[PDB]
């Protein structure tokens, strides 16, 4: 017999710090129940649980509340943000295996922009290739893995080609028999 | 409603152990401690939210600690008290992120070298000037309370059984009997000022009360003399017809 | 760390008052402003925020330079009911207010009709000490040069029965040779 | 839901009755920033680098938690009591780079669904429980207010060794062990 | 550079 309570601050940036959207959730057991929105611009009951508390949180907090745009969200982002996490580039490492079906395996990349491409002899191959969804390893780097369904043949090349923000110039690995 | 904070004056010798308390408005959670001093104003040294300590960088890094046993009273211990921990112990309480703090009227402590030096006030008052009244229909009572120590002393007027605070005007500091020696007891000065008439009717009394603030029951005393507990020494007068 | 300017400012009923702090923390966002009357407690009368520049509020202004990181309260129209201890405050988060040293803001009174006169009261059967008074004199003053013989501070009182306040400062001493003539100005 | 190029989570404060479990975390672009040890007093910054230029002193971390603490007592009494209901997580595991042996790698356990924030992943290497070389992340949120987490075995790719990640959660009937093999 | 909590409010009960 166990109780949760969340609280959640939530800071959303469009173009720089142009559009700046703040979102506060007070959560019972997975249940929202009180919400601050700056596009609505006041507290709000979101289930029945928060109609005791909403009005409340507006008669008490709410010019408080509506001023952390400014004095969380924008600070935040302009401060902290683009020095440490809006700065981040790693580049991707690429590697061909074949499973027949190759697997170009693009791993350890920052930020999640990235284009993989699969060539064969020179033209690309669209209609057998089969992309995994971006995967987030938890520790600040992406990986995804891209197949090309084939038949491996005597002089035939297959390369992997992958652009990406931290790359000046795309890296291209190439697959023989 | 207001922070409560007990006692609202300290005075104690060199080695003991204070403990101040203070009562946060109710539904309040955040209980914030300062020191205030009339050099420094006033200095952050701890902060609470629901009984957990959350900042204390204000706090002296010895013989100080905060507690919160339960969720409406916080309590500052001093330990092996010194001179220099001798300032008042604001406490203030909120309810709200970054808004009005409510603060207490503050506990005064004062940590005194040698506890044989403190001595209760003398207190006299003198009747208004019979040329004052002739030239300006106003008649000024004057109280003079003289050679206490430490200055932890309260002045009211009584009139009539009443405390009054119209025409009174309190010296705002007190002053030192002797400047030169820093343990010097204080005077302090105090004058009321009433109509000829109101003087001239000699059913009206005119008490003059100082409350003192000196040593408690659980204190020793060896000297001969009567020991200076806090007690309330007052001097009075009644209006004269001539 | 927070240095509010000045420590003392003493002015005349019907001008107006100005404290000006600054502070080291660029993270600084909330600016509150309270007030302290003698052995009162502090009462926040005015804040800021870090968004804004400009509040007024009947009679208080306070100003906000987050570029320059200073913060001003603006007393227009003092009045005596104005005089107290004013304490500035800079707070990043909730958990911490960095305050002032503080104001003691002196307005003094307009004293209207000014009659400078000093007088001698009437010992105590329980004193021995002779008390002298130089009262109803204007916002001049001066204070004092022997020994045994003590001076208080001026003091503005106000009856509020009558429209009349007034200044007073008193002597006493315990020695014979002790006069009211000019024991104020020796 | 929202849509906007970047989003921070600052101030994420969870709290759980009875034992007194709380966590603090910040987040930008799903990522954890950091995390403050509520024991230790300290914030935990997942990349120490941004710790270097960026502070955030751990009692706002501490002053959450305490909020948080008188906001599940108020809910709690409110909602008659109403518990959380223990949902069964999903685990997934996978390296963070294409295996070669000898070569160091890192096996990822992403377990979803996470709710209640209470959770034993470990890791069995050839049935054995392996207790070196184990990292695992905070509780990181998720929209439907349940929780993912990520554990961490660092590993040498060798000829004789199978792994296992194991979870153990209250909304399991026995424990979940996802196998992995070169 | 400082980043800054968005912090809980307390709940009337
Ligand atoms: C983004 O914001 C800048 C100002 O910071 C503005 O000039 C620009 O037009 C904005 N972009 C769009 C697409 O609106
Ligand atoms: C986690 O493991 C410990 C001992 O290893 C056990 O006491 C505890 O009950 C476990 N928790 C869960 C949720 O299985
Ligand atoms: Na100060």
């Amino acid at each position: 017999r166990h109780f949760v309570h969340q609280f959640k601050g939530e800071c959303y940036f469009t173009n720089g710090t142009q559009r700046i959207r703040l979102v506060t959730r007070y959560i019972y057991n997975r249940e929202e129940y009180l919400r601050f929105d700056s596009d609505v611009g006041e507290y709000r009951a979101v289930t029945e649980l928060g109609r005791h508390s909403a009005e409340y949180y507006n008669k008490q907090y709410l010019e408080r509340t509506r001023a952390e745009l400014d004095t969380a969200c924008r600070h935040n982002y302009e401060e902290t943000e683009v020095p440490t996490s809006l700065r981040r580039l790693e580049q991707p490492n690429v590697a061909i295996s074949l499973s027949n079906t190759l697997v170009c395996s693009v791993t350890d990349f920052y930020p999640a922009k990235i284009k993989v491409r699969w060539f064969r002899n020179g033209q690309e191959e669209t209609v057998g290739v089969s992309s995994t969804q971006l995967i987030r390893n938890g520790d600040w780097t992406f990986q995804v893995l891209v197949m090309l369904e084939m038949t491996p043949h005597q002089g035939e090349v297959y390369t992997c080609h992958v652009e990406h923000p931290s790359l000046k110039s795309p890296i291209t690995v190439e697959w023989r028999a | 409603m207001g922070v409560i904070q007990t006692p609202r004056h300290k005075v104690t010798g060199k080695g003991q152990e204070a403990t101040l308390w203070c009562e946060p408005i109710s539904g309040h959670s955040a209980v914030f401690w300062y020191r205030q001093t009339i050099v420094q104003g006033l200095e952050f040294l701890t902060y609470f939210r629901n009984q957990a300590p959350i900042d204390d960088s204000g706090m002296p890094k010895e013989r100080f600690s905060a507690q919160m046993p339960n969720q409406s009273h916080s309590t500052l211990k001093i330990q092996s008290t010194q001179p220099q921990d001798s300032a008042v112990y604001l406490c203030a309480s909120s309810r709200q992120g970054q808004n009005t703090l409510y603060f207490g009227a503050g506990t005064r402590l004062s940590v005194l070298e040698d506890l044989k030096n403190v001595f209760p006030p003398e207190v006299a008052v003198f009747e208004p000037s019979e040329a004052e009244i002739s030239h300006t229909q106003k008649a000024t009572l004057v109280c003079l309370a003289t050679g206490f120590y430490p200055d932890h002393v309260e002045l009211s007027w009584w009139v009539n059984g009443k405390e009054v605070h119209s025409g009174v005007c309190t010296d705002p500091q007190p002053l030192k009997e002797q400047p030169a020696l820093n343990d010097s007891r204080y005077a302090l000065s105090s004058r009321l000022r009433v109509s000829a008439t109101f003087w001239q009717n000699p059913r009206n009394h005119f008490r003059c009360q100082v409350q003192f603030y000196g040593l408690s029951e659980n204190d020793e005393w060896t000297q001969d003399r009567a020991k200076p507990v806090t007690q309330i020494v007052s001097a009075e007068a009644w209006g004269r017809a001539d | 760390q927070v240095e509010q300017l000045p420590s003392i400012l003493r002015v005349q009923e019907g001008s107006s008052a100005s404290i000006n702090c600054s502070y080291e923390d660029s993270a600084s966002n909330y600016f509150p402003w309270y007030k302290q009357e003698p052995g009162e407690n502090p009462k926040l009368i005015i804040d800021i925020r870090s968004n804004m520049e400009r509040k007024q509020t009947q009679g208080l202004i306070v100003l906000l330079d987050k570029k320059a990181k200073r913060f001003s309260l603006h007393i227009t129209d003092t009045q005596p009911g104005d005089s107290a201890m004013y304490f500035c405050a800079a707070s990043v988060r909730n958990y911490k207010y960095v305050f002032g040293a503080g104001t003691r803001l002196k307005v003094i009174a307009d004293i209207q009709n000014p009659d400078p006169a000093v007088y001698q009261l009437r010992d105590s059967k329980s004193s021995d000490k002779s008390v002298c008074l130089f009262t109803d004199f204007d916002s001049q003053t001066n204070v004092s040069k022997d020994s045994d013989v003590y001076i208080t501070d001026k003091c503005v009182l106000d009856m509020r029965s009558m429209d009349f306040k007034s200044n007073s400062a008193v002597a006493w001493s315990n020695k014979s040779d002790f006069a009211c003539a000019n024991a104020f100005n020796n | 839901d929202i849509e906007a190029d970047h989003v921070g989570f600052y101030g994420t404060t969870v709290y759980q009755s009875p034992g007194d479990i709380g966590q603090y975390t910040h987040e930008f672009d799903g990522d954890e920033l950091f995390y403050v040890d509520l024991d230790k007093k300290k914030t935990v910054w997942r990349l120490p680098e941004f710790g270097q230029l960026i502070l955030f002193e751990p009692q706002g971390g501490l002053q959450n938690i305490a909020a948080e603490k008188h906001n599940l007592g108020c809910l709690t009494k409110r909602s008659n009591f109403t518990p959380a209901t223990n949902e069964a997580p999903q685990a997934t595991v996978f390296p963070k780079s294409p295996v070669l042996l000898g070569q160091p790698n890192t096996l990822i356990c992403f377990v979803d669904n996470i709710f209640p924030p209470v959770i034993n992943i470990t890791w069995l290497r050839n049935s054995k429980s392996v207790t070196d070389g184990v990292y695992e992340t905070s509780f990181l949120v998720n929209r439907d207010h349940s929780f993912h987490k990520l554990s961490y075995l660092t590993f040498i790719p060798s000829d004789d060794d199978i792994y296992d990640c194991k979870v153990e959660h209250w909304g399991l009937e026995e424990p979940v062990l996802k196998h992995w093999e070169p | 550079l400082q980043t800054l909590a968005l912090e809980v409010e307390d709940d009337p009960c």
